[PDB]
């Protein structure tokens, strides 16, 4: 409803100006005393200047879809974005079959996990029973982890280091931060002799360092051997964890580098960097599509709870003191991660801003939010997320996607401004300027030579 | 907004590790360096002068000992020019155990001047065998009651304490010594009421020096039945001060514990004469009894005190902290189990007071109280201490101490907790007096691993009001690194643009290769909008973790122009207020 000018001396000049400003492509429109500026203003004021609804330029936002295995639907969008002003466009999600399943059994070794580790020994085929349950095709993988071996969470007596166990117990392996031991198979056998050799093992302080372990899982695809499938990474313990600052007690200074650091399958070189920070991880998992399943016992529940806010793929599951029901865990997380849909975008500049609408099945709205957000999603039912984009500035060409978490679907969204009123074809007005300059937008922009205005 | 980023100076040792740069602190003399040690090197403290431009590493006189972790912790007192730093890395094992505890340096002057040190909250090893000597007064001030009550305080000592790997002896001291029992002898019976059955009161006077060397030389001994693999311990007890004078160096590898009782120790100077006997820290050897019926009291501290729970064995004391009005104090986030906690220290740093959470609380442990402590001083109001549990449940809390007022004691007046799990809340905390009028209104607590909203990082300002803290405002950081770590350093920078009002710098050292934002001191608090940020790619090409700390105190070189110091990866910087 308003239009500031500052120098328009055409139409393009006047769309950009603002919002607002609208544009008269009207032959002989100007008085001799009064510049080409009059022919931006609001829309009212044109109008009571004499200009025809039809000659008024007033170019507005748009959505554009190209649609072409109906589970985010359309695959390309073009907007043309005009300052100021929203396009909206719907994006379909169509929950599908579900995927095979790659899981990823990374479990705690401290002592209190003794008993966790004799049941989960002979649990391989249990758990590659349970994915072929869920969908088809299913594989497992197992890696464990206990903390970083530098004082004060191990204890560095080289008796300790030997046995961090109780004196008593002697079936103890030394510390060590993360170890992969299986490499994802539907072999249970595999399993369970690979499995059968772990030890159990012993540290000094309560919380233990398997965000280190969560973070070499998603940086090492290769080694973990993961497929082009849903990812779940079981997280089981009975503990607390380290994470970015901690390590400063054992003088470990250097930030967690996100990269992969397996030797042998060990992260030998742990004690060089600092724990992972939350954020950090969340955006690793994120990356590799990687949703983890924290299986932890009853006293860390609300603790681990906490995690999914910063984590949107990510479940927590009440573990036994045995982990004997882990099997269930598994399938009701699966079902909390499947029936739960995000639609969110990728990093944009400080020129865009995208809101979604959420219009659920479960009888649930949300408008106007950040992120794109239902529950109780059924196979197979359809829900809609409305997706609003505004423009600050006329923008340069540019592109961002959209993902339904959790999934490598994307829709990619191509953004173009509109700040070029699309005038009127010359013809019938042709003779022109009583010159060789040619028109656009009802306004003469004279070929270079003498120049002016009439021409 | 007027610091001169083109003219920045950059200032490296060429053997510099990743970690010079940790700490940086602009003292009277120049600017202190913080270098702690990567992998197998050690760590260090270097000195920088503007004038030379080079930073040499500084030798420490004194100190037997220095790890990796020396150049973590550097604090300086705004009143007197003192130096603080300590030592969070001194390793020792007793029996199977490892611990690990600080080791704190005093420099009244500067680095190269005389240094005092100390070792707070330090848990003397004491293994699974322990032959304890008891030392007891029989001088002539003794009423035979106050003699028995000596004796019945032994024998119950003893009686808790069979069926444990002590062995025990005893010895009367007056003027002259008598072992009244051995190890050995000790070992034929273990019935205190008949090893202690002939002892006869000497009634002479109080020989507590030749009395020590007596027990060092004459009773602990192998063929008396000593364990040459027990830990030595002894308990003296005395009514009075020393009668004679010298030197227990002969005991110096005793553990000794001192307990004074009665009117004779009324005066606290008389009570300190007994810290010369005793070991260290005075506040934990030093029992002094106003009457002898406390004894009975006592077996709680001198049985139960003399491993899946620890106390302070692994308290990690020194990784932080201050120095304020010449009051110290070093943070122990160790303690209680990493619940935490931070250390009084007496000035000559040879004694301590801790204080932790209370009560302790299954919810309180892994906390890591005392990761951060830092003095909010005032002249008028009451004078209190915020430090940071940045590990509190998962999320973070800072607790607010006050001052101990009049006779009285340590008070925990304020608990401020945090939101977002992983956050580190509290992991930063910075006092700024924006008037420089004496009182502290302001608490601004850094959350440095805050996570959303595409930024990373988060300052809250908390200003004082009657009933306690109250969260005013935010320091607005840039969107775009969600993993920038704005606010791992928050530091107030004295007046950089000729206003009166203090400004802050907050360092946020993984935006990219690290920022330092400026927040302009206005009246009534602090602009929540920075006035100026300052990209480490524009100071250095290579640089990393630019922002990862600040200090602006001073004006190194006298042209009329405040200095900023800023750490970064190998790196230290200083930058110049221009007009
Ligand atoms: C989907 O977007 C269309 C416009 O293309 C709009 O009419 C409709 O309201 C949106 N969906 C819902 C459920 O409102
Ligand atoms: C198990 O999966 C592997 C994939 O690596 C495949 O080669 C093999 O044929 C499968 N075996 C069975 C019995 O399904
Ligand atoms: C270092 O050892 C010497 C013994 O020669 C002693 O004088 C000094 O106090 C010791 N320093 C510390 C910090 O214990
Ligand atoms: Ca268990
Ligand atoms: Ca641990
Ligand atoms: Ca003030
Ligand atoms: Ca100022
Ligand atoms: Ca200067
Ligand atoms: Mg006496």
């Amino acid at each position: 409803q308003e239009c500031t000018k500052f120098k328009v001396s055409s139409c393009r000049e006047c769309i950009e100006s603002g919002p607002g400003c609208t544009w008269c492509q009207k032959l002989n429109f100007t008085g001799p005393g009064d510049p080409d500026s009059i022919r931006c203003d609001t829309r009212p004021q044109l109008l009571m200047r004499g200009c025809a609804a039809d000659d008024i330029m007033d170019p507005t936002s748009l959505a554009e879809t190209q649609e072409d295995q109906k589970q985010l639907s359309p695959q390309k969008v073009t907007l043309y974005l005009r300052p100021g002003q929203a396009a909206a466009f719907n994006v379909t999600f169509r929950r599908a079959k579900g995927y095979p399943i790659d899981l990823y059994y990374l479990m705690d070794l401290s002592y209190s996990m003794l008993d966790d580790l004799r049941n989960v020994k002979k649990l391989g085929g249990d758990l590659l029973r349970a994915l072929n349950e869920i969908t088809e095709s299913g594989r497992i993988g197992f890696g464990s982890f206990v903390d970083k071996t530098v004082l004060p969470f191990v204890n560095t007596h080289p008796d300790k280091l030997r046995n961090p166990c109780p004196n008593k117990e002697k079936e103890c392996q030394p510390p060590f931060a993360f170890r992969h031991v299986l490499k994802l198979t539907n072999n249970s056998n595999q399993f369970q002799t690979e499995v059968g050799k772990q030890l159990i093992s012993g540290n000094l302080d309560a919380p233990e360092g398997g965000l280190d372990a969560m973070m070499q899982v998603a940086a090492c695809p290769e080694e973990i051997g993961w497929r082009k499938v849903t990812r779940l990474l079981v997280f089981a313990t009975d503990d607390g964890f380290h994470f970015a600052g901690d390590g400063k007690l054992g003088a470990i200074l250097t930030p967690n580098d996100g990269r992969c650091h397996l030797e042998d399958n060990l992260y030998k070189r742990s004690n060089e960097f600092d724990y992972p920070s939350v954020g950090q991880l969340a955006h690793k998992l994120a990356e590799n599509n990687i949703q983890p399943i924290f299986a932890v016992t009853s006293r860390m529940v609300k603790t681990y709870e906490k995690l999914t806010e910063i984590i949107p793929k990510s479940a927590v599951g009440e573990l036994s003191e045995d982990s004997s029901n882990v099997v269930q865990l598994i399938k009701n997380a699966y079902n909390k991660l499947s029936s739960r849909v995000f639609l969110d975008h990728n990093a944009l500049p400080d020129t865009l801003k995208v809101t979604y609408d959420s219009f659920c099945s479960n009888g649930v709205t949300h408008r106007n939010q950040p992120r794109g957000d239902c529950d109780g999603v059924q196979i197979n039912v359809p829900i809609t997320f409305q997706v609003k984009v505004t423009a600050t500035e006329c923008i340069q060409e540019q592109s961002f996607v959209i993902r339904a978490l959790g999934f490598t679907d994307i829709v990619t969204v191509q953004v173009l401004p509109q700040c070029e009123c699309r005038c009127r074809d010359q013809s019938r007005d042709r003779s022109l300027c009583h010159g060789k300059g040619f028109l656009e937008c009802g306004i003469c922009r004279c070929d270079t030579g003498y120049i002016g205005k009439n021409c | 907004y007027n610091l001169d980023v083109r003219g920045a100076r950059s200032f490296s040792p060429p053997r510099a590790g990743r970690h010079f740069g940790y700490r940086v602190l602009q003292v009277g003399n120049g600017v202190i360096v913080g270098a702690p040690g990567e992998g197998n090197s050690t760590g260090s403290l270097y000195q920088c002068q503007s004038g030379t431009g080079h930073c040499l590493p500084v030798t420490l006189r004194g100190s037997n000992y220095t790890s990796k972790y020396l150049g973590m912790t550097l604090a300086t007192d705004p009143t007197d020019g003192s130096i603080l730093a300590c030592d969070p890395g001194l390793s020792r094992t007793c029996d199977q155990n490892t611990y690990l505890s600080g080791l704190c340096y005093l420099f009244r002057q500067n680095l190269q001047g005389p240094m005092l040190q100390g070792r707070p909250g330090f848990q003397e090893c004491i293994k699974g065998n322990v032959d304890l000597v008891f030392l007891f007064d029989g001088s002539m001030s003794l009423q035979p009651d106050e003699f028995q009550k000596i004796l019945d305080f032994m024998k119950d000592v003893m009686k808790k304490l069979s069926n444990t790997s002590y062995q025990f002896a005893a010895v009367q001291f007056s003027t002259s010594y008598k072992t009244e029992f051995d190890f050995s002898d000790y070992v034929k019976w273990k019935d205190p009421d008949a090893l202690l059955k002939h002892v006869k009161h000497m009634l002479l006077l109080t020989n507590t020096f030749g009395a020590i060397n007596y027990v060092a030389t004459e009773v602990f001994r192998e063929e008396l039945g000593a364990r040459p693999d027990a830990t030595k311990v002894l308990i003296i007890i005395t009514d009075g001060e020393a009668t004679d004078s010298g030197n227990i160096d002969a005991a110096k590898d005793i553990i000794r514990y001192i307990i004074g009782i009665g009117k004779h120790f009324q005066t606290k100077e008389s009570q300190e004469t007994l810290h010369k006997f005793a070991s260290k820290p005075a506040s934990e050897f030093v029992k002094i009894l106003d009457t002898f019926e406390k004894l009975k009291d006592l077996f709680t501290e001198l049985q139960k005190k003399i491993l899946t729970s620890f106390n302070m064995e692994l308290s990690s004391s020194g990784i932080s902290a201050d120095l304020s009005r010449g009051h110290a104090v070093v943070g122990a986030v160790g303690a209680k189990d990493w619940a935490g906690g931070f250390l009084d220290l007496k000035a000559d740093l040879q004694d301590d007071t801790f204080i932790g959470n209370e009560p302790l609380t299954p919810e309180v442990r892994a906390g890591y109280l005392g990761y951060t402590v830092t003095w909010l001083p005032s002249r008028q109001k009451t004078s209190l201490l915020a430090s940071g549990a940045p590990r509190y449940q998962h999320m973070g809390r800072v607790l607010l101490f006050q001052e101990p007022q009049g006779g009285g004691h340590w008070s925990q007046v304020q608990t401020i907790h945090g939101t977002q799990i992983g956050s580190y809340f509290g992991g930063e905390l910075c006092g700024v007096d924006v008037d420089q009028d004496g009182e502290t209104e302001l608490l601004l607590i850094g959350a440095p691993l805050f996570y959303g909203e595409q930024r990373g990082g988060r300052v809250f300002i908390y200003q004082r009001r009657q009933l306690g803290f109250e969260e005013v405002s935010e320091l607005q950081g840039d969107p775009g690194y969600p993993l920038g770590r704005f606010g791992e350093a928050i530091t107030a920078l004295t007046d950089i643009n000729g206003d009166g009002l203090v400004d802050v710098a907050v360092g946020a050292p993984l935006e990219e290769q690290g920022a330092v934002y400026i927040f302009n001191g206005r009246h009534g608090g602090l602009s929540p909008q920075p006035s100026q940020r300052i990209e480490g790619t524009q100071v250095l090409s290579g640089i990393q973790w630019f922002g990862r700390s600040i200090h602006g105190v001073k004006d190194l070189e006298g042209d009329g122009l405040a200095d900023v110091a800023v750490g970064a990866e190998s790196q230290m910087i200083v930058l110049s207020s221009r007009p």
